[PDB]
This record gives structure tokens, C-alpha cells and sequence, in this order.
């Protein structure tokens, strides 16, 4: 919905100015403020500046006077001026806007990608074994993940038939590999886990015409309370992937 | 007399915003200028009052609610939102009067490999009332079929933890929020800004 883009990062030398610009899209940029922040390596994150829709600006103490920010609602932009830069400023800075428009104060709902300005002196899930399938016969579909930092995450298996929503089809723990299956794909299916690497297969067993679908395999993280270790597979899943087609067809 | 603000904001832990924390503040004197002249905090917003004139502000009693959510969750700590957190976890009244504070905290909450012990609820069967806290762990029945307090496919448990982790984007790191009502009550007030 709401997307910004920050550029003008560089690098540039003591003394030196800098201009960086923020473009937004996908709402009424007028009606809504603006503000500006910065993150340094191995700190939290720190507001550097902060515009209202009516041109009130607030600066903060410690970059007051050097720094300075601007709108410009025929372009829906908003310009950030640094002078006088230290070494103190290197860091990554972000574009936010207010995520509701009722209420008096500064606010940051939305998080740009953000530029970093230095002085001088992910998951991918891959789905393979799609294909057509005789009635009554048996399929392997493996699903590798890569770039996977999580300790304790669940992978699930749902699939998409035509003319029926996406729904799930199994689900797995990495910790103790707990196996979950749908009441349709009971006692047919069986999900395992690799034990040399992060692989997950899946062994279709019975098929049956009505089980022509698109399957997709997804990733998310796990859940520890109590000393025990739960996972769920539902519909809000943190990732996804580009998922297969299987057909079961004379 | 001053109000213990350092004890909620600079808290030695923050808890989970399922079980969020409420601690009440009274009979002291409460300097807000020094929470709001500084840049450690990413959100100020508040409603029914001015942040300039917090300090000539008298209360009966102020709540402190504390708790630790995602970034991208914060604009939902806001009347008349919704989404899982305003849902489900922690809601705000319509007529909330009271400020909500908000800043990154991913270099105090996040550890290598993720923190799985804050947790959110991510089902429940009907919407929070305001300022209502639950603390159930029942199995949450998303199919037809009765759970009998058994985990399976569509038999959730009814939390779920951020594991939140240092190489996040700024939208998905953890941030902690402290919601200050201001309560105003029939009564002499209790709670006033420095004279
Ligand atoms: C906590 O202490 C730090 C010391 O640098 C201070 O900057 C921060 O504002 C304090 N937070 C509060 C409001 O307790």
C-alpha cells in the first residue's frame, strides 16, 4: 500500500553537505506528515527531524540548526538537508510517515528501505517433484530452503485446487518433527524432514483426481512457552514460495 | 517526590504484549518535558491532551501499560483500529484520552538466532474490550471439529512468539511501547506537573 524511496546516499567529506530525497506513494501524501530518523550500527534508532502537514517542523537538540527538512506536495516529496556533517552522523537513515492521521505528535508508521551516509577521512524456498500422476499413484515433492537463520522454525504444505480457496495440507516442527495432517489427507500423505540438510519432503500416497491442485511449501517461525517448543501452520504465514502443480489425470 | 518514570521506560525487562504490564503512578510529581525533549522515542502521539502543555496537566491517577511489539503493529495502538494487536492483544477505547510512546528497542530485545519468549496472540474467538488483558492458553478451534484440547491441523495454540531477530528489516524489529492514561475521575487531583 503505502511505499517510500529515499535517495542521495554517499559518502562524503567532513564539512560537506548532503541532500536526500523521499518520495511516497499509495496515500494522500498531503494530508499526512513527515519525518525523518537515523540508526547507527549497534544503537537504537533515533529521530533526526520531523515535519507536520501544516509546516511545522521540530528539529532535534543535538543536529538543531545544522540540519533541515522540507515538503513539496506537487511532487510529494519531502528534502532533507545536511550541513556541517560529523563523524558522529554516519548511519542509516529513514523515511516515515504517520501511520493514523488523528492524534497531536510526531509518529512513525511506515519504514522506508532507507540510505546509509558514511564520512570519509533472506529465505528463499524452492518447491521441485510437480508433474502429472497416474490415478492410484505416488509422488515425492521435496521442498529446500535456503538462508534460513531461525533455531526453531514450522514448515507447512498447503495447496490451492481449482475453483476452491487455498487451504493447508500438512504441517512440521523442526525440533522434534511433530507431523500434523489435513482430515481430507489423512493416513495418505506422510511429511518428513532431511537429516543432512534442510529439506522436506513429501510423499503422496492414494492420489485421487480431486487432489490436482498447486502446492506451495512455506516457512515460519516457532513458538516457546512453558519450557516446550509449539508450532502452527495457518493461513498467516511470514513466508512463501512459488509453489508447483501436480495434476492426477489418466 | 518525582513520578518513577525511569522505572517504566528505563525497565530492567518489558513483558509480552499478551500479558502486558500496567503499573499505576500517583501522588508525585510528574516531569514530562524530559520524556518529550529528547530523540529516544519514535512515536509521541496523544490524544485529548497537548504534548506542549503536558506539564500544566493535573490527573487523578496515571496507568503506565507497557509491552514489546513488532514496528509495523504500532500505528494499530491507536482508537479505532484494528488488526491482531488492537484485536486481540491490547485495544484502546474510542474516547482514549492518554498518550502512547514508542521506540526500537532491537539493541536491548533482539539475540542472534531470536528471542522467542515475547509472544503476541494471534487467534481468539472475539475482539478485546478496551484495556482488557487475556491470559488464556486454550486451544483456538479453527475448523469444525472440537479440539478437546488437542494441537493438531486445525486446532491452534493460541499464541505465537516474534523471534525476533538483529538482521530484520526496521518494519519487522521490535519495538517497545508505553501507553500513559490519564485518568480523570470525580476526585482531587493526585498527579501534577511540577509547580
Ligand atoms: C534512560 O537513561 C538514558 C541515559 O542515557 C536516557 O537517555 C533515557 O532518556 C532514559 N529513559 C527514561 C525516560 O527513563
Amino acid at each position: 500500500q503505502v511505499q517510500l524511496v529515499e535517495t542521495g546516499g554517499g559518502l562524503v567529506q567532513p564539512g560537506g553537505s548532503l541532500r536526500l530525497s523521499c518520495a511516497a506513494s499509495g496515500f494522500t501524501f498531503s494530508s499526512y506528515a513527515m519525518g525523518w530518523a537515523r540508526q547507527v550500527p549497534g544503537k537504537g534508532l533515533e529521530w533526526v527531524s520531523y515535519i507536520y502537514s501544516d509546516g511545522s517542523t521540530e528539529y532535534q537538540d543535538s543536529v538543531k540548526g545544522r540540519f533541515t527538512i522540507s515538503r513539496d506536495n506537487a511532487k510529494s516529496t519531502v528534502y532533507l538537508q545536511m550541513n556541517s556533517l560529523k563523524p558522529e552522523d554516519t548511519a542509516v537513515y529513514y523515511c516515515a510517515t504517520e501511520g493514523s492521521l488523528g492524534g497531536w505528535g510526531r509518529d512513525f508508521g511506515s519504514w522506508g528501505q532507507g540510505t546509509q551516509v558514511t564520512v570519509s577521512s533472506q529465505v528463499q524456498l524452492v518447491e521441485t517433484g510437480g508433474g502429472f500422476v497416474q490415478p492410484g499413484g505416488s509422488l515425492r515433492l521435496s521442498c529446500a530452503a535456503s538462508g534460513v537463520t531461525l533455531d526453531y522454525y514450522a514448515i507447512g504444505w498447503f495447496r490451492q485446487a481449482p475453483g476452491k480457496e487455498r487451504e493447508g495440507v500438512s504441517c512440521i516442527g523442526s525440533s522434534d518433527g511433530r507431523t500434523y495432517y489435513s482430515d481430507s489427507v489423512k493416513g495418505r500423505f506422510t511429511i518428513s524432514r532431511d537429516n543432512a540438510k534442510n529439506t522436506v519432503y513429501l510423499q503422496m500416497n492414494s492420489l485421487k483426481p480431486e487432489d490436482t491442485a498447486v502446492y506451495y511449501c512455506a516457512l515460519t517461525v516457532g513458538t516457546y512457552y512453558s519450557g516446550n517448543y509449539h508450532y502452527t501452520c495457518s493461513d498467516d504465514m511470514d513466508y512463501w514460495g512459488k509453489g508447483t502443480q501436480v495434476t492426477v489425470s489418466s | 517526590n518525582l513520578c518513577p518514570f525511569g522505572e517504566v521506560f528505563n525497565a530492567t525487562r518489558f513483558a509480552s504484549v499478551y500479558a502486558w504490564n500496567r503499573k499505576r503512578i500517583s501522588n508525585c510529581v510528574a516531569d514530562y518535558s524530559v520524556l518529550y525533549n529528547s530523540a529516544s522515542f519514535s512515536t509521541f502521539k496523544c490524544y485529548g491532551v497537548s504534548p506542549t502543555k503536558l506539564n500544566d496537566l493535573c490527573f487523578t491517577n496515571v496507568y503506565a501499560d507497557s509491552f514489546v511489539i513488532r514496528g509495523d503493529e504500532v500505528r494499530q495502538i491507536a482508537p479505532g483500529q484494528t488488526g491482531k494487536i488492537a484485536d486481540y492483544n491490547y485495544k484502546l477505547p474510542d474516547d482514549f484520552t492518554g498518550c502512547v510512546i514508542a521506540w526500537n528497542s532491537n539493541n536491548l530485545d533482539s539475540k542472534v538466532g531470536g528471542n522467542y519468549n515475547y509472544l503476541y496472540r494471534l487467534f481468539r474467538k472475539s475482539n478485546l474490550k478496551p484495556f482488557e488483558r487475556d491470559i488464556s492458553t486454550e486451544i483456538y478451534q479453527a475448523g469444525s471439529t472440537p479440539c478437546n484440547g488437542v494441537e493438531g491441523f486445525n486446532c491452534y495454540f493460541p499464541l505465537q512468539s516474534y523471534g525476533f531477530q538483529p538482521t530484520n528489516g526496521v518494519g519487522y524489529q521490535p519495538y517497545r511501547v508505553v501507553v500513559l492514561s490519564f485518568e480523570l475521575l470525580h476526585a482531587p487531583a493526585t498527579v501534577c506537573g511540577p509547580k
